[PDB]
């Protein structure tokens, strides 16, 4: 059933753009950013897109597929109906720099404010020891292809620009998380992570966990606990 | 504008641009949490059918009862404070802290922050609000405290296993008969919501750094991670539990028949 | 255009352009890495495989020894033996300090890092985590690098004192001073403006030629660049006709299309061997794929132009799901097929590129300048075929091993050279000349899939000598009509005229290719001959080594036929036993024999 799809691509530049609509042919089993290569092959050859892989490992193809942020290569085009309309826009929390391009750059510049791992200064490269059991809770938040689709999900950064320059996304919080729970790591983070970083602007609703391609449960696993570490520090009367 | 109609983000005119039913969680939620609180707050205040005198049964909306104005043999734990002016519930010991529990639930609190709030009613729909803090200010940075009321749920539970363990009597002795099935049931599910609680996976064993260190924390930890990767479900399931059992109790307190196993 | 002085350029961040930037910091050097992607988005993030290191942490048998043997064995003894050995001698050490930076392997019982088995590997040799080994490698090298720039910020002063990132920004030329590297010119994607990076050293550390080929399993940047680069500018290519397919991988659904097939799933019903799955099962897979081709050639190729590879007359429902969980699970959510319901369409897949620039082994490439290589771009390991994981270790060893040569060479440089703007202004010529009229104009994609056809359908896995001169005849044609590409619209972020860029490197990559493989006449590895099918010839001391004699954009190459160096000093082990020396190599040895 190879139909004649009805799109309706965002077109333009940080000086203002429109939705145009185009006509594709849509083969049996093939994800979005198919239909944006025959788009680009045929019809439009100047489409910004910046994809780089086609398997979901990256984090480059993530735009907002019908209103839901999503990654192009993984979008299946059989999610929806025949006769309906597909409306691709870039994503509508960061700087758009072409059509469907934005300037995630924000998330970079982020990314160099979290303190790193630091080991104990003893100990030799051959002798780290970890057991499975330990490793198992960070591991899970080193799946993370950086798609940045959390931090473009967030109402507190998508919503509020003034916001931007306290809090560092969920993305950058599970970072935190994940060094907190590393077992060799030695720099404590609990304090920064609410005072610096402003984890306290994160209400629980969810809305991350929902978005995350990796299926990362960021809420539950580092952002909840992270909460009740800093609560501990700050917020426990027991003293 | 504000949020994504900035000058420099992607101009698009519109609130979101979701096709399908984004509006239909928020209005459950708020049909159920109003449903639930209209519910409680009659049936705490009304001030009678609560208790069976033969069967031994009380609802868990008077489960300390603590006053001389009870039903002869509805204090377990003694009667201390006289007769309440009609607009303090008589069971003003539990019933504050059970809502306190339940208000500073992480869960309840993604709930009605999307609900009521109108902080993200769903995923990418623009929020309505113009300035934002988050959990931040005053009012809301006293949410860190459900650990405590987590305590105080701990406390209340055990005070439900009490009566529901002590509710097994007929008049003639030992008893059963689906007053003690319900009661039962409610109890088992009001520890398993109590247990699937975010602040008890942290205070096990959420807060250490060495599994490995730990065998016991570490299996209660497992067991405990394992009950709430469900905590949304059952913060439903007791609430409709909790409606159930006020509701059963109270047709055999004013009129119907109980379906006993052992003789009256 | 805008200017930038550095020390070190490194054009690519994946893992061996990201190990050779920290290496080139701490010996003390102010690096640029430049990156056709975002930070940390290379086609490293796609490997599930593993590091093959002899850290003997599940048998304490292991040695470099047997690892330095099954490099060579792999390789039908056609590798670089001192890149072999001393990538067997210095991988542990590589993946013993990606953990000091912050990674998190599989851990084994002990705490140890856990090690997996693998085809070529005679001991569990491969370090990994889950499934994803480049995305922990790349993750790892990239906060690394951002934790040595935050120790550059709190005591030199500035994030990029040393360091500095410039991602989305593609190399097209290498300016020279007088054969000696003096910059490298380029465009960034976003506004289309011309960077120069005025640095005396250059890392190139690119990777791959997998877009020249219509079915292959290759990321968007995998353009044939630094190959084309280095050629162009003063190197030459080694083993370009060795280029690793796989037999499988499904070619139809295009959401599906490089995403190889292992062969664990025909260790069960399987597409077509005379017999048993209509077992012949498991014949040498040089032989799928000659059975593969025979069929599609003359006989029922599949409109996708693959075969049919079904599994469903077989194991019915359940078996399948939990046999192949991984699998099933991506192809359900990614193609809507269910492998347990319906036919697959497979086909000979590309994966990797076994040639590359010939460096030199201790110290990186170059033969006039002060170039260097490492990673997939570079050539001399991985002789004739590679082993799963050596590519991943192979990466740090390298990498590393380049920065450090590259450092010493700055350090012992006398006098700076510096760039002439008589060639700058070239490059901005070339790189705008697509923007012009052009009567009877073509365009990018035309080109590209024109090209794509060709290369999958002449050169493929069992190449001819009358059909690979066919696609050097007609590249010739392809070249002629790329005279005339034209691209519409601007410079802003312009795919088109990044694709009309690219493609005066697929068609210089192509070239080489196709001219070293019409030269080497004999199979073996990754190379099949059919008029040649007698294996393993006197063609093991012999290169067949590439270079441009001379031209304009799209630059004529000359392939010529020069000897390796005398095999091993004492690397004759008795690993190395006489009866399995003497199946590859001429009878020259006269020493190994005790
Ligand atoms: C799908 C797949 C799976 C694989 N699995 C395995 C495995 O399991 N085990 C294994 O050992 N090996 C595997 N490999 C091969 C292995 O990944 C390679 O050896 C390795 O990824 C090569 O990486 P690299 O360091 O050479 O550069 P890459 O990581 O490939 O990236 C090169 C970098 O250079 C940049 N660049 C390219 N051209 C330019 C230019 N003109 N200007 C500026 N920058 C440029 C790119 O943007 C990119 O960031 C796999 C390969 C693929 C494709
Ligand atoms: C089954 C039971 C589950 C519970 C279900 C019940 C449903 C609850 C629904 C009602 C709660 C909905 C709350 C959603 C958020 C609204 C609260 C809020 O946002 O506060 C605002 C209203 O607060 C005020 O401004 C006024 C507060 C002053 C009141 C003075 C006394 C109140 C102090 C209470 C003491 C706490 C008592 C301790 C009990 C635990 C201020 O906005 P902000 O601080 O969040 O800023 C963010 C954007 N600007
Ligand atoms: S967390 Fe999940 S969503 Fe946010 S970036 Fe990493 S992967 Fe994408
Ligand atoms: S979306 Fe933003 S508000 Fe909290 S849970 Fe996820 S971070
Ligand atoms: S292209 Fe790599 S994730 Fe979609
Ligand atoms: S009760 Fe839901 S988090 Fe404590």
């Amino acid at each position: 059933a190879t139909y004649d799809a009805k799109l309706r691509v965002w077109r333009g530049d940080d000086t203002g753009g429109e939705l145009h609509d185009y006509t594709v042919e849509v083969n049996d089993g093939e994800v979005v950013l198919d239909i944006i290569h025959r788009l680009q092959a045929t019809q439009t050859p100047d489409l910004a897109v910046r994809w780089n892989c086609k398997a979901g490992k990256c984090g480059s193809c993530s735009a907002e597929i019908n209103g839901r942020p999503r990654l192009m290569c993984m979008t299946r085009m059989s999610t929806f109906g025949e006769d309906e309309v597909v409306t691709v826009t870039p994503l509508r929390t960061f700087p758009v720099m072409r059509d469907l391009v934005t300037d995630v750059s924000f998330n970079y510049e982020k990314a160099r404010q979290i303190p790193s791992f630091t080991p104990p200064k003893d100990l030799q490269p051959g002798e780290y020891r970890m057991q499975q059991e330990d490793v198992n809770r960070s591991q899970e938040f080193r799946k993370c292809i950086e798609c940045f689709l959390c931090q473009n999900v967030c109402h507190v950064v998508r919503d509020h620009e003034e916001n931007k320059e306290n809090f560092a996304g969920p993305r950058f919080h599970m970072r935190i998380a994940e060094l907190d729970m590393h077992p060799l790591d030695t720099v404590d983070r609990k304090e920064m992570a609410q005072d610096e970083f402003g984890l306290g602007y994160c209400n629980i609703t969810k809305c991350c966990t929902e978005v995350c391609p990796e299926h990362i449960k960021i809420t539950d696993n580092a952002l909840i606990p992270m909460k009740e570490r800093v609560a501990d520090r700050k917020y426990d009367p027991i003293v | 504008a504000t949020g994504v109609f900035s000058p420099r983000r992607a101009q698009i005119p519109e609130r979101t641009l979701r096709t399908d039913r984004w509006w239909q969680a928020p209005l459950l939620t708020n049909l159920g949490l109003a449903a639930f609180v209209i519910y409680a707050t009659i049936r705490a205040f009304w001030g009678s059918a609560y208790w069976v005198a033969d069967y031994h049964y009380l609802t868990p909306f008077y489960s300390p009862c603590v006053s001389t104005a009870c039903a002869p043999g509805s204090s377990h734990f003694g009667q201390w404070v006289g007769d309440l002016p009609w607009f303090i519930p008589m069971a003003f010991i539990s019933l504050p802290f059970l809502l306190a529990f339940r208000l500073t639930c992480y869960y309840y609190r993604k709930a009605y922050y999307r609900s009521v709030w109108q902080s993200p009613t769903a995923c990418a729909v623009a929020e309505p609000h113009a300035k934002y803090t988050g959990e931040t200010r005053f009012p809301l940075i006293l949410q860190n405290i459900h650990r405590y009321f987590f305590y105080a749920a701990v406390l209340i539970s055990l005070v439900n296993t009490y009566d529901a363990i002590t509710a097994f009597h007929s008049p003639s002795g030992f008893g059963f008969g689906l007053g003690n099935v319900i009661l039962t049931g409610n109890v088992i599910l009001l520890w398993v919501y109590t247990l699937s609680c975010h602040s008890c996976r942290h205070v096990t064993g959420g807060r250490l750094k060495h599994f490995s260190k730990h065998p016991v924390r570490y299996w209660i930890w497992t067991q405990v991670s394992k009950l709430n990767t469900r905590h949304m479900l059952f913060a439903w399931i007791t609430l409709g539990t909790l409606v159930l059992t006020d509701f059963y109790i109270m047709l055999v307190a004013s009129g119907t028949i109980s379906d006993l196993r052992f003789i009256g | 255009l805008e200017r930038h002085s550095y020390d070190v350029v490194v054009i690519g961040a994946g893992g061996a352009g990201l190990r050779a930037v920290i290496e080139a910091r701490e010996r003390g050097l102010r690096v640029a890495v430049v990156t056709k992607s975002l930070f940390g988005k290379a086609h490293t993030v796609m490997a599930e495989g593993g590091c093959a290191a002899a850290m003997r942490n599940v048998n304490t048998k292991d040695s470099w020894q047997v690892h330095f043997g099954d490099t060579m064995r792999g390789g039908k003894f056609l590798n670089n033996w001192r890149m072999a050995e001393l990538h067997a001698q210095e991988a542990p050490d590589r993946v013993w300090e990606l953990e000091t930076y912050g990674a998190l392997f599989d851990r084994t019982k002990d705490g140890k890092i856990s090690q997996r088995n693998f085809g070529g590997h005679t001991y569990p040799r491969l370090a990994h985590v889950g499934d994803r080994t480049g995305l922990e490698i790349i993750r790892t090298l990239q906060q690394k690098i951002v934790s040595l720039q935050q120790e550059d910020k709190r005591e030199l002063g500035d994030y990029e004192a040393r360091i500095r990132v410039f991602h989305e920004t593609s190399i097209t030329e290498l300016i020279l001073d007088d054969g000696k590297i003096a910059g490298a010119f380029g465009y960034y994607r976003e506004t289309g403006n011309f960077v120069l990076f005025e640095a005396p050293a250059v890392v190139l550390a690119t990777g791959g030629i997998g877009k020249s080929f219509k079915v292959s399993s290759n990321s968007w940047e995998y353009t044939g660049d630094g190959h084309a680069l280095a050629l162009r500018a003063g190197s030459a290519l080694i083993n370009m006709e060795f280029i690793q397919f796989h037999p499988t991988g499904m070619v139809w659904p295009l959401s599906v299309k490089g995403i190889l097939v292992t062969e664990g799933v025909r260790g069960d019903g399987g597409v077509l061997k005379n017999s048993e799955g209509k077992t012949p099962d498991l014949l040498p897979r040089d032989e799928v794929a000659r059975a593969i081709n025979a069929e599609v050639k003359a006989g029922r190729g599949s409109p996708h132009g693959g075969v049919y590879l079904d599994i469903a007359s077989r194991m019915p429902a359940e078996e399948i799901k939990r046999r192949l969980p991984s699998m099933y699970h991506q192809f359900i959510e990614l193609a809507e097929v269910d492998i347990t319901k319906d036919a697959m369409e497979v086909g000979p897949t590309c994966h990797y590129v076994m040639g590359g620039i010939e460096v030199d082994p201790d110290t990186a490439a170059g033969a006039t300048p002060g170039l260097f290589a490492a990673g997939e771009c570079s050539g001399g390991m991985h002789g004739s075929n590679r082993l799963g994981g050596n590519s991943l270790s192979d990466l740090l060893v390298f990498g590393r091993r380049a920065g450090l040569g590259a450092a010493d060479y700055v350090r012992a440089l006398p006098d700076r050279p510096k760039v002439s703007e008589a060639a700058v202004e070239d490059a901005t010529r070339l790189v705008l000349a697509p923007f012009e009229p052009k009567a009877e104009p073509e365009n990018p994609y035309t080109l590209h899939a024109e090209l794509q056809q060709s290369m999958n359908d002449l050169v493929g896995i069992i190449r001819k000598e009358a059909e690979i001169q066919e696609a050097l005849d007609r590249l010739q044609e392809l070249k002629r009509r790329y005279a005339n590409v034209t691209v519409e619209g601007g410079r802003v972020f312009n795919p088109g005229w990044h694709l009309a860029i690219d493609m005066r490197n697929m068609l210089l990559v192509s070239e080489c290719v196709a001219k070293a493989a019409l030269q080497r006449t004999e199979s073996r590895g990754g190379h099949t001959r059919d008029d040649y099918p007698e294996m393993d010839a006197n063609w093991r001391n012999t290169l067949l080594v590439c270079r441009v004699s001379g031209g304009d954009p799209v630059v004529p190459d000359v392939t010529v036929t020069p000897e390796q160096q005398v095999p091993m000093r004492p690397d004759l082990l008795g690993c190395f036993e006489l009866s399995e020396l003497e199946k590859y190599y001429t009878p020259e040895e006269l020493a190994e024999h005790p």
